[PDB]
RNA sequence: AAUCGAGAG
């Protein structure tokens, strides 16, 4: 749903890199491998954690029971 | 895991007879210990942690002049997710005879689960 | 204020022996609000 | 015979690099029995500080309380583990936590809609106020003597940019997290290394000369700085073994099937250590060595 | 409580004992076994974990004679301590050198 | 004394369908600290026709 | 308690 704090396999903190990954994908015209490398993700265990994240939290957040729609 | 149970206090009554059972607590002398699972309107606080035998919703029944509680029937501890008050569609105004209660149970992968 | 209308999402207080409906609009579904309480957890 | 002196004569360390997060070094003339002991202690036994007990006061967000507490337990904290003691579990909940072993973090954040947001704005940071919750929002609430002992170094996450949660207007989070000392063999959140491991130094035994164009392709079968062409004679030689990642691409050609043997130096360990952020990798290694020694000393002094 | 001598397996002269250590695993077991197998007086040495889900380590030491299994265990533990000390000192030397 | 089942007790194990008596044998109980499944050695799989992909089997505790 | 439907080995 929301980005995991750490990589499952090794434990490297990858929770602070999802927004940067999106920025490097959108603003810069970087491919996914280049963006992951420039974030500091060398092991494929760490690369998959960001390369394959879905970010369903944004779709969950549109159903807000506390604000008039 | 999410499970929704429906507490329908209108089970015993039928077709316009008075409201024998009302949600909440009466003026009796009931144990104060179950005030840490239930609100002052006889409903559970959202986010509470329920187990076996913990109160789920308190009702005051006039036919016995006493305050009884419904309890959680499951050996797996759960968390109260949401409580929905349901009112009947009839244009005649009534009290609440139905609250829906949602449970959240933590399904951490254990030894025995299938992948 | 312990209830929220399921459609207009306006906080409303429902007294006992009172009609279970939103005061603003005609919705008969109400959601219990979560109030401030201590709830311990394990960060595990 | 084997002796501590005969080990001290031959053991040596070659630090290849050393940062505040990652330290790469070598252990030579040591046994896997001890290198693996060091690696296992680094991963599991070296203590660190992580959030353990979370006391929610309100959570109207989409993320549920147990998930949020798990995420708050995962975020690493820049606390020197020596600055606090160990929690005595047998003590009652009232007196269990004290100013010398517990660090209190709080997170109070409400989301309100931004009334100045432009029309057609899709950025949550422009549409809403506090639509994102970060680890940096975890304020540090010192209590007792730590108000003076931690004045030199306030407790902050090693990664303040960790996206803890997201919010929408009306929603809010109010919680307290108690942070204590623990080890990674109990829960993976207390592990102070992103990953600590080693690898034997590869050996590339060239058996027959590879003179000619064959040297160009043989050198093409390895990482770039592993094989070189000798200036004098057109011969391939092993420049740097440490640069080799053992992928056996040379074995996939029958041309070199009987010209090279790939092996290892069974005593030459290349330790690569990364730190989560609470401690430096060199100090992690030093603590693991000390832990092994102290556990052996405890066994020695234990009556039998 | 930490270290226990299994009387059902010990020898009368003390030259073949078996030790049960709590809260230990391969990390200490393998290091201690390797170090004890450096004593020229020990005949048999090994470690076993009865069940992985229990934190109990078993150490067997059989000596040729002239010592005991307890003495061999003490020697191996002290040698392990000295090995750790020399590793620490050499690491610090190279840190300061850099 | 209705004592708890110790390690010196014996138990009867059975996996349905019971096609032959080898599919119902006696086992010495070894009490483990962690999980909530019954742990079986691999050599019993031939007798029970059992695999560890979701199979469940009964465990009867004789009383006299 | 039946009946129907979904499953597991
Ligand atoms: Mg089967
Ligand atoms: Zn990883
Ligand atoms: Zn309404």
């Amino acid at each position: 749903m929301i980005v995991p704090v750490r990589c499952f396999s090794c434990g490297k903190v990858v929770g602070d890199k999802w927004e940067s990954y999106l920025n490097l994908l959108q603003e810069d015209e970087l491919d996914e491998g280049t963006a992951l490398s420039r974030l500091g993700l060398k092991r494929y265990c760490c690369r998959r954690m960001i390369l394959t994240h879905v970010d369903l939290i944004e779709k969950f957040l549109r159903y807000n029971p506390l604000e008039k729609r | 895991m999410y499970k929704t149970e429906k507490v329908d206090l209108a089970l015993n009554r039928n077709r316009g007879d008075p409201i024998t059972q009302h949600f909440g607590f009466g003026n009796d002398e009931w144990p104060k210990e179950w005030l840490e699972k239930l609100d002052e309107d006889g409903l559970p606080y959202i986010g509470t942690y329920v187990e076996e035998g913990d109160p789920i919703c308190a009702y005051f029944d006039d036919t016995l002049n006493k305050t009884k509680i419904k309890t959680y029937h499951s050996s797996e501890p759960a968390y109260i997710e949401e409580v929905n008050l349901i009112g009947d569609e009839s244009n005649k105004f009534q009290e609440l005879q139905t609250v829906s209660i949602k449970y959240r149970i933590r399904r951490t992968p254990q030894i025995g689960d299938k992948f | 204020l312990k209830y929220i209308c399921a459609e207009c999402s306006s906080k409303l207080s429902l007294s006992r022996t009172d009609a279970v409906r939103c005061k603003d609009c005609g919705h008969r579904i109400l959601l219990k609000a979560r109030t401030k309480r201590l709830v311990q957890f394990e960060a595990r | 015979e084997w002796n501590v002196e005969k080990f001290k004569k031959d053991f040596e360390v070659n630090i290849s690099s050393l940062d505040a997060r990652e330290a790469n070094f070598d252990l030579i003339n040591i046994d896997t029995s001890i290198a693996n002991a060091f690696r296992r202690i680094m991963i599991s036994e070296v203590p660190s500080v992580a959030a353990e007990y979370v006391y929610f006061f309100n959570n109207t967000s989409v993320i549920q309380d147990e998930v949020l507490a798990h995420r708050i337990g995962l975020v690493p904290l820049k606390v020197d583990p020596d600055m606090l003691t160990w929690v005595d579990s047998n003590l009652p909940d009232d007196e269990k936590f004290t100013d010398e072993n517990t660090i209190v973090l709080s997170l109070n954040v409400k989301c309100t809609r931004n009334p100045d947001a432009p029309k057609g704005s899709t950025d949550p940071k422009e549409l809403y106020n506090n639509a994102h919750v970060y680890a940096r929002d975890l304020k540090f609430e010192p209590q007792g003597r730590q108000s003076t002992t931690f004045a030199d170094c306030p407790v902050v996450p090693a990664d303040p940019d960790i996206l803890l949660a997201k919010l929408r207007p009306g929603q809010e989070i109010s919680l307290k997290a108690h942070c204590i000392l623990g080890i990674g063999g109990d829960h993976a959140k207390f592990s102070p290394v992103s990953t600590a491991s080693y690898r034997l130094l590869p050996q590339i035994n060239i058996l027959q000369p590879i003179k000619g164009e064959s040297a160009r392709r043989f050198q093409k079968c390895f990482p770039p700085g592993v094989i070189g062409i000798d200036e004098g004679s057109d011969e391939a030689y092993v420049k740097d073994a440490r640069k080799d990642t053992v992928s056996r691409e040379v074995l996939r050609y029958e041309e070199f099937a009987d010209k090279v043997k790939l092996g290892r130096v069974r005593n030459h360990f290349i330790f690569n250590v990364e730190s989560a952020g609470a401690m430096t990798p060199e100090e992690i290694f030093f603590k693991s060595v000390r832990i092994l020694k102290n556990k052996a000393e405890y066994l020695k002094n234990c009556p039998i | 409580e930490k270290i226990k001598l299994l009387t059902q397996a010990t020898s009368e002269d003390g030259t073949s004992a078996s030790f049960q250590i709590v809260e230990e695993d391969h990390t200490l077991g393998n290091a201690l076994r390797y170090v004890i197998m450096k004593n020229p007086d020990v005949e048999f040495c090994g470690y076993s974990i009865p069940h992985p889900s229990e934190n109990l380590l078993n150490i067997r030491i059989q000596t040729y004679g002239e010592t005991t299994a307890v003495d061999a265990l003490q020697k191996g533990l002290k040698d392990l301590m000295d090995l750790c000390d020399v590793v620490e000192s050499k690491f610090t030397e190279k840190i300061k050198s850099m | 004394v209705y004592r708890h089942i110790k390690n010196r007790d014996v138990v009867l194990m059975n996996r349905q369908p019971t096609l032959h008596k080898a599919s119902m044998m006696g086992h010495k109980v070894r009490v483990l600290p962690n999980e909530k499944t019954l742990r079986l050695h691999y050599a019993n799989t031939g007798a029970y026709n059992a695999d560890f992909d979701g199979d469940e089997m009964n465990m009867h505790f004789p009383q006299n």
